[PDB]
């Protein structure tokens, strides 16, 4: 019957799911548990810069609060 | 870097295809196999004569159109102005130019195929 | 094992693909041709088998002679199949293409299209039943499971 | 990446060389769009990206057309590629080496003058608002629609002309 | 302009955005946005012959400033004679010139 | 000449509703109340630094804080 | 005032109209067959096209 | 880690591709009254495996009057495009943030269509060049009106990148908005993959096949694959630009859900139109699209740029 | 920025010396009117880019809009070319001689 259109219509599924969630993931384990910033403007280039600089470590996403 | 990285590597894998597919094969070529294909029946002439196109007309105004696609595209960052008047009332200029020369060539049965 | 374990397994994949995926070339010659369609059509369904058709000769890998082969079609049907890319293989369904069939005593017909090509699979009738024409395919697919080709390589 | 820049510009060379070449308009017209990709790299490194994006897509579009008429009346039996007539290629070949000794003789005689192979890289960017935030090549070219209206005004009725003009041509 | 219709009727269709100093969209002022100014009205008034000789110190800032030659050659002596220590065993770089330097927000 | 557009209605809809689309893209700026607002939302937009005037004492309007109760007020588009 | 070089010219038409040889216009030539998978098995139907 | 997201986004989506040409076989096989594919495997799911290496093993041609260098440069194009458009898609997070995803994806699309061109006039045969000509055709009708469809879209998304998109669809799908763009912008989408009922680059019956009638083996399967990748594109286009999923910051799998459900139901209808549909003579796609979409279009687009203005709506540029 | 003007410079030379020599076909030499254009767009663009002067990066558009204008005003005459000579080769272009 039509059923039989669902199997490959699954593996077509968890195939186009998989790109999103895997690309979503490695933002956030790459940067630290926050999702990728975004340097739409040379605002935030600079902002982003002015992180890396103060971090100590070199990588942006390590933040600094008021402890510092 | 990124960009980059990811077209590289979209070109290299392209191209890993086409070496596999022309390097795993088995081949055995003669001039038969090789020649061109019509139907059954060999060629009566080459391939490369002119081939006149009816659509010349529609072809340049496709030219026209796409500079003029060109002058609409900034629109987005445009529509932020300060002079909102001036600008919409310069792309509705535009647009009314860009339609009426359709209208033209329309009316001038351009749009049609030579025969 | 052995390598020729591997090269058997191997063989085995490459035969296994081919069998599974062979595209006949869109060749229809006579009335055979209906009985072809009919096979086409959806009570039996080639598309099931894996079995699609495609235009193109360069894009086939079975030509299925159905019908009489005339003098003067003989030409294009051997330069068609010649034009075929390798592995190729040939399906002669009716009688007017496995012999002359009616027509063999004719002035114009070429008795057999085994005579212009080589066959594989020859498959009888006037016109075979789709049915027929369905069991010559599972025939063909058989002789392509059986191929010992890589292996044939590696003893060579 | 700081011979980048450099490096594009020299392909860009290379590839207006082969139009220049005069080959068959059809490998003219392949090595035109190798060419419009080429400047759109140097726009963007430059920092524009509306401009560069543009390029590509205008000259897309044209070298398209273009295609369609040399196959339609600027076709031979034997069409000429590069390598067809020993003259084009070795012109070709020549066009690379020759350049290539006078990038080298600029770069000795005087080493800042116009080519600086050392220090190639350092003088590409000038200044950034670091802080800015509309600075993209966007914003200037929407001035057209606010500022520079005179200029929409006649580029756009250069286009309407256009098309009466190519009608009445064709006619 | 040969017919000074724009300047007749007093619009100005093509006659703001000439130099570098002229209005810029969302006051971006562009490279050389003083020495331009400084130029053009030292120039203004008198005219273009006694321009060429009266604001010269000007325009050659604002050349400079532009083009940026002399800069260029300064940058590359410095560099030169800095390979020329190096290969001979004379000078070591900073450690900020090096790479490792205390970073400032 | 009614009958004119009703046949046009009838058997080339595409250029009718193109016309008319046309005409109402024409019309309704001038119709429309809310026209007046869009470019004092685009100055509103606030996209460079605002400089500060020196206090010469001859300034009553332009206010000295943020917060003071003088100078532009955007409550027109907080409650637009 | 001629010359060896111009000798061949010939004065202008009167009308800028030039009597040119006739272009022979050739039109391709198109088996459209017999494998075709519109020619119905065996038809040979060789076209004429222009365009 | 870059390149382990380059293989989580490619090796997927060329899954999907080969997985894309079983469904359509066998949703139009049940809707033709057949069971389509059936036997390769459990419910057919190796058919497409099957076809790649009979493909891929089958000999490789040159025939003695082809340019070989476009003839082999050609197919490697179209799949490259084919792969690299899906990079600045965000579903919801993109590969490659580009400010102008948009712009991106028409240029990299338009130079698609040179592949097909260079296949045809290398191949040095009648078909080929027809092919090649009446993809000439189809490029010079869609180009046109896409461009506008995205603009008068983009009038009220307020930006070219894509990324931009989810956030002006937080609550509601553009398509009611601009249904009557998004019907174009289909049937536009339709035509450009040179899909039925547009099936006029490689119409079977009319040309034995367009420009791929002289590629066979792996090219052929190259110029296959760019097919239905940009299918696949195309439809997940849609679903971004109109058909809004749903973005909520802290639950982003819901959006890849919600787009792949969206994009899947599109790829089908894709198909389901293929069964249903006979086909355009390329004169006759070329006059539907300049003599009736492109005067729609161009009036909306006008009404489009009205519309920001009399309802003191523009978008916030960044 | 020096080095790529002067390679921009020099691939526009080419590409006029390309026009100014011709070869046969009338749309070559087209092209390479072509080229000249692209080399004068991106030399044009990277000025205005590099002095940060957006107020004149309208002009590189307009330089777009009228060299396409130009190509399709050259691509009718080289219909009508081919219409009465049969071809495009510019041999043929030789009949006000006399
Ligand atoms: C004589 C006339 C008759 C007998 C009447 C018979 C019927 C006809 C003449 C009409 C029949 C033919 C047609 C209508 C066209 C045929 C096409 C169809 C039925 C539907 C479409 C199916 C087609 C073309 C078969 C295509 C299947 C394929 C597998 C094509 C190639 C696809 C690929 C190579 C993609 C595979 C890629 C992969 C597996 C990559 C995976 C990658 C990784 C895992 C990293
Ligand atoms: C995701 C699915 C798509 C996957 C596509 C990739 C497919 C990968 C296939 C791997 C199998 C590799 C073996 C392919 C052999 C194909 C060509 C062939 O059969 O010739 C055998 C050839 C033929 O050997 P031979 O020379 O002894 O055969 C006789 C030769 N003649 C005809 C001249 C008399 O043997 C090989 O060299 C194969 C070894 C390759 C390792
Ligand atoms: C784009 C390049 C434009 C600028 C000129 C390029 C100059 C370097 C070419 C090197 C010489 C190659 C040649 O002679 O041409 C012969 C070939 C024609 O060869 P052919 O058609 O005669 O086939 C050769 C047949 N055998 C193998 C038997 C001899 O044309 C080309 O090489 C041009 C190919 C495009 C190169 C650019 C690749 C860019 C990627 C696609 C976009
Ligand atoms: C067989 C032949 C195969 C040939 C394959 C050819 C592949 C071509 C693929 C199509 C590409 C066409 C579109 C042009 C590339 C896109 C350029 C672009 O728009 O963005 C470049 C990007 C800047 O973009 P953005 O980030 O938005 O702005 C800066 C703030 N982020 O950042 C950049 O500057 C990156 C610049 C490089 C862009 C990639 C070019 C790769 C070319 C490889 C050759
Ligand atoms: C300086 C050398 C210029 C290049 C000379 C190329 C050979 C030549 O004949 O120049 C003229 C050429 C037309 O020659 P052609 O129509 O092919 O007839 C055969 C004539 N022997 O016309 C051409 O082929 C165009 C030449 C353009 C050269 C541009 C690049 C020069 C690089 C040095
Ligand atoms: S074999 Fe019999 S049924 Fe088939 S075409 Fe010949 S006469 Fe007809």
């Amino acid at each position: 019957m039509w059923f039989e259109i669902l199997p490959g219509l699954a593996i077509m599924g968890v195939c186009l799911v998989i790109p999103g969630v895997s690309t979503a993931y490695i933002h956030k384990f790459t940067n630290g548990g926050k999702e990728k910033r975004v340097a739409r403007v040379q605002y935030q280039w600079y902002l982003m810069e002015r992180d890396r600089r103060i971090s100590g470590v070199n990588r942006y996403y390590v933040s600094k609060g008021l402890e510092n | 870097m990124n960009l980059y990285t990811v077209i590289f590597i979209n070109i290299l894998l392209s191209l890993t295809l086409i070496l596999v597919a022309f390097w795993l094969p088995q081949m055995n070529l003669y001039s038969e196999k090789a020649n061109p294909y019509e139907c059954g029946f060999d060629p009566t002439s080459s391939a490369r004569l002119p081939f006149s196109m009816k659509f010349f007309l529609v072809a340049i105004t496709f030219l026209l159109f796409d500079l003029e696609i060109a002058l609409l595209l900034p629109l987005p960052w445009a529509i932020q102005t300060i002079k909102t008047s001036t600008m919409m009332i310069m792309a509705f200029i535009l647009v009314t130019i860009l339609s009426l020369g359709l209208a033209y060539e329309w009316t001038q049965k351009g749009l049609e195929w030579t025969e | 094992s052995r390598a020729e374990y591997v090269v058997t397994k191997l063989d085995d994949l490459i035969n296994w693909a081919r069998r599974s995926s062979l595209w006949p070339m869109t060749f229809g010659l006579a009335c055979c041709a209906v009985e072809m369609m009919h096979m086409a059509a959806p009570r039996y369904d080639m598309d099931r088998f894996g079995v699609v058709f495609r235009a193109s000769p360069r894009q086939a890998d079975v030509m299925i002679v159905a019908g009489t082969l005339t003098n003067k079609m003989a030409p294009a049907l051997r330069k068609v199949y010649d034009q075929m890319p390798e592995p190729r293989y040939v399906v002669s369904m009716g009688s007017c293409a496995n012999g002359g069939g009616y027509y063999h005593y004719s002035y114009s017909v070429v008795r057999g299209c085994d005579r212009i090509v080589p066959v594989d699979i020859y498959v009888p009738g006037c016109p075979p039943t789709a049915e027929a024409l369905l069991y010559g395919i599972l025939q063909l697919q058989r002789k392509i499971k059986r191929e010992q080709k890589l292996k044939i390589w590696y003893r060579r | 990446m700081n011979n980048y820049i450099f490096v594009l510009s020299s392909l860009f060379l290379v590839g207006c060389l082969g139009l220049a070449l005069k080959p068959s308009p059809i490998y003219g017209g392949l090595g035109l769009i190798v060419s419009g990709f080429v400047g759109c790299l140097m726009v963007l490194g430059f920092g524009g990206s509306f401009l560069g994006l543009m390029v590509f897509l205008i000259y897309l579009g044209g070298m398209l057309v273009v295609f369609g008429y040399t196959t339609a009346m600027a076709t031979e039996e034997y069409p000429e590629t590069w390598g067809s007539n020993w003259l084009i290629l070795g012109f070709l070949v020549l066009g690379v080496i020759m350049e290539v000794f006078l990038i080298c003789v600029l770069n000795y005689y005087d080493e800042v003058g116009v080519i600086n192979l050392d220090g190639l890289g350092d003088w590409l960017m000038y200044e950034v608002d670091d802080v800015g935030v509309m600075l993209e090549g966007g914003i200037g070219v929407a001035a057209m629609y606010s500022c520079a209206t005179w200029m929409m005004v006649v580029a756009g009725w250069s286009l309407f002309a256009g098309i009466f003009i190519i009608i009445e041509i064709t006619r | 302009p040969f017919l000074d219709i724009q300047k007749k009727l007093g619009i100005s269709l093509d006659r703001h955005f000439m130099f570098l100093s002229a209005e810029q969209p969302y006051k971006n002022a562009a490279r050389c946005h003083a020495f331009e100014k400084e130029w053009i009205e030292c120039a203004h008034g008198i005219g273009g012959t006694r321009a060429k000789k009266e604001c010269k110190i000007e325009f050659d800032d604002f050349e400079e400033c532009l083009l940026r030659y002399k800069t260029m050659r300064r940058m590359h002596d410095i560099k030169k004679q800095r390979e020329k220590l190096m290969k001979e065993g004379k000078y070591t770089p900073p450690p900020h010139h090096s790479g490792r330097e205390e970073p400032r927000p | 000449i009614s009958a004119f557009l009703k046949n046009a209605w009838a058997k080339e809809p595409v250029l009718v509703v193109s016309f008319s689309v046309w005409g109402l893209a024409i019309i309704m700026p001038m119709i429309s109340p809310y026209t007046k607002y869009a470019s004092m939302i685009n100055k509103a937009t606030p996209y460079n630094y605002p400089v500060p005037v020196r206090d010469d004492g001859n300034m009553p309007d332009v206010p000295s804080h943020p917060q003071d109760p003088l100078g532009p007020s955007l409550d027109w588009l907080k409650n637009l | 005032y001629p010359s060896k070089e111009t000798a061949h010219w010939k004065p202008p038409p009167w009308n800028d109209v030039d009597i040119l040889k006739e272009k022979a216009v050739t039109n391709m030539t198109l088996n459209f067959g017999p494998q075709h998978p519109a020619a119905h098995g065996v038809l040979r139907l060789v076209l004429e096209l222009s365009g | 880690m870059f390149f382990i997201n380059i293989l989580t986004l490619l090796v997927p989506i060329l899954i999907a591709m080969a997985f894309l040409t079983l469904v359509e076989r066998k949703i139009l096989g049940y809707m033709q009254l057949r069971k389509g594919p059936n036997i390769v495997g459990p419910y057919g799911i190796l058919q497409p495996f099957a076809d790649a290496m009979k493909l891929f093993m089958k000999e490789p041609m040159r025939p003695l009057t082809t340019s070989m260098s476009l003839f082999i440069i050609a197919p490697t194009l179209s799949l490259t495009l084919a792969l690299s458009l899906w990079v600045p898609l965000p579903m919801p997070h993109p590969l490659i943030n580009l400010n102008l995803g948009i712009l991106f994806i028409l240029a990299t699309s338009s130079l698609s269509v040179y592949s097909i061109l260079w296949s045809g006039w290398a191949s040095n045969s009648k078909y080929s060049l027809f092919g090649a000509l009446r993809a000439v055709a189809q490029t010079i009708s869609y180009e046109v009106t896409m461009a506008i469809i995205l603009l008068s879209v983009l009038l009220m998304n307020g930006s070219y990148s894509l990324q931009t998109l989810i956030t002006t669809q937080e609550h509601m799908w553009l398509l009611l908005p601009a249904w009557p763009m998004a019907m174009m912008w289909f049937i536009s989408t339709l035509a450009e993959t040179n899909r039925a009922p547009f099936d006029l680059t490689e119409g079977e019956s009319e040309l034995v096949s367009g420009f791929n009638v002289e590629y066979a083996a792996g090219p052929f399967a190259l110029f296959f694959m760019a097919e239905y990748t940009n299918i696949i594109l195309m439809n997940a286009l849609t679903t971004i630009i109109f058909l809004g999923p749903l973005y909520y910051i802290n639950l982003p799998e819901l959006y890849s859900t919600n787009f792949m459900m969206e994009a899947l139901l599109l790829s089908s209808t894709f198909l389901w139109i293929r069964a249903s549909y006979p086909r355009f003579r390329y004169d006759q796609l070329m006059h539907l699209l300049w003599k009736n979409f492109l005067p729609l279009t161009l009036a909306l687009c006008m009404w489009h740029i009205s519309l920001p203005i009399f309802t003191a709506g523009v978008p916030p540029y960044m | 920025m020096p080095s790529t003007f002067f390679n921009l410079t020099m691939a526009f030379s080419l590409s006029l010396l390309g026009t100014l020599m011709f070869r046969s076909h009338l749309m070559s030499t087209l092209l390479c009117l072509e080229g000249m254009v692209l080399s004068l767009f991106i030399m044009t663009s990277v000025t205005s880019l590099n002095s940060n002067s957006m107020s004149s990066m309208p002009i590189p558009i307009t330089i777009l809009v009228f060299a396409a204008c130009e190509a399709a005003v050259g691509l009718a005459l080289l219909v009508k070319v081919s219409n009465t000579y049969g071809t495009d080769y510019v041999q043929n272009l030789n009949l006000l001689q006399c």
